[PDB]
């Protein structure tokens, strides 16, 4: 007869807890670039957690930083999906 | 590449 | 009728819902935060993507911490009864649990609390999506070769 | 050619960040009771994030605390799925 | 051959993998932590569930903080080359980011760091699952009627 | 019911 007040939230974070997040000054952020590409290709096909799983794989495999500073060079990123949802989410309907 |  | 299942959110209300995009690029000088080059590319990509999903998109640029909290309060007091869902995107500097306005920080829990099941009743039972492009601290991942 | 060192982890937490988690002294914890029931019914049928979504709905809808202490009475719980996975996970194969 | 896709983890190695269950029920008196009645029901349900999924289950009871860290270190130094995945379940008292041994706390990051892609090479590319039944602070959710 |  009641539901928790924290239920039905989804947090799609660009990086893991404690880490920097990367942005390219010409192309945009690694995570938003990848999120928009996967929504365009799969929003009429796949449930939203499976779309965000393909965003995790794209960010983790296709990007690596380039810097003249050794401390910031050749670094990697993995986004972090945090779900308190109680049902499947599809952007289309019948 | 820059950080946020 | 026949057999019926309830495993997915209802997404055929008359409207898909609002998509609020907060794009912070330039910060007050006294904060010492740098300009976020590339973020207008992100904001434009998101507006076109959520437009094609039939969301009512609203774009906001360079907001102070006071302006971010007043925007979120007012949006949570609208009537969302004919909307299927809610989406908010935050583009800014950050640390763990925090997002920056142009003149200082905002706790993320302060923002999401306006949308809690007991405080925004026309969104109770409906999916609330927060998308966050911001730092969560200062560690760097060195990777491993495959 | 590299992947992030934090990739391919999944954290299935029993409750949301900052909150207590509930346990019944006769029946076991709300979350583990519900996790085992949904794995038994759906591991040969559904992808693991969709199994954990049904665990979120069971905990949120079917349990509520009972206490003689007003501070702890009639309270609710929502578990929290945190995914850094880069592919779909099925417990069966072909 | 024909067209091939790579969207799911390979789960047909010769073994499914290890399932480690750490069940802390009774705590040292000086810590002031209460006994966790009901947790043996949980530990037995998990052993039967993961047995039916063909995991090699190992159950451990009432471990100190020192014993938890030595167990995790030694397991991360085994050869997992013929295993598809890894599962660890923690049943104990806790706070945000922390799990308790019978005589004091352990940071969760200390435990998961032994399994990082660069430090456990026979699990690189394979799913690592951590299931955590423990408190994450002292807030209570009052709910909202539907 | 008890808490962890």
């Amino acid at each position: 007869h009641k539901i928790p007040v924290e239920a039905d939230f989804l947090y799609a974070y660009s990086t893991a807890p404690g880490y920097y997040s990367w942005r390219n000054s010409k192309d945009g952020s690694w995570f938003i670039q990848s999120l928009c590409a996967m929504l365009k290709q799969y929003a009429d096909k796949l449930e939203f957690m499976h779309i965000l799983t393909r965003v995790n794989r794209k960010v983790a495999t296709e990007f690596e930083s380039f810097s003249f500073d050794a401390t910031f060079h050749a670094k990697k990123q993995i986004p972090c999906i945090v779900s308190m949802l109680t049902k499947e989410l599809y952007f289309y309907h019948h | 590449d820059e950080v946020x | 009728s026949g057999i019926s299942l309830d495993n997915s959110y209802k997404m055929d209300y008359p409207e898909m819902g609002l998509c609020i995009i907060i794009n912070n690029k330039n910060f007050h000088k006294s904060t010492g935060m740098t300009s976020r080059s590339g973020t207008d590319v992100d904001a434009a990509n998101l507006r076109e993507t959520f437009r094609n999903l039939k969301y009512e998109v609203r774009n906001k640029n360079d907001l102070t911490r006071e302006e971010i909290v007043e925007l979120m309060r007012d949006v949570s007091k609208e009537d969302h009864s004919k909307r299927s869902s809610f989406v908010c995107v935050l583009l800014s500097h950050g640390e763990e649990g925090i997002i920056f306005g142009t003149n200082g920080p905002v706790d993320l829990k302060k923002i999401t609390n306006f949308f809690r099941g007991d405080r925004c009743r026309s969104l109770t039972g409906k999916p609330k999506l927060f998308i966050i492009q911001a730092c969560r601290g200062t560690e760097l991942d060195c990777g491993i070769e495959t």
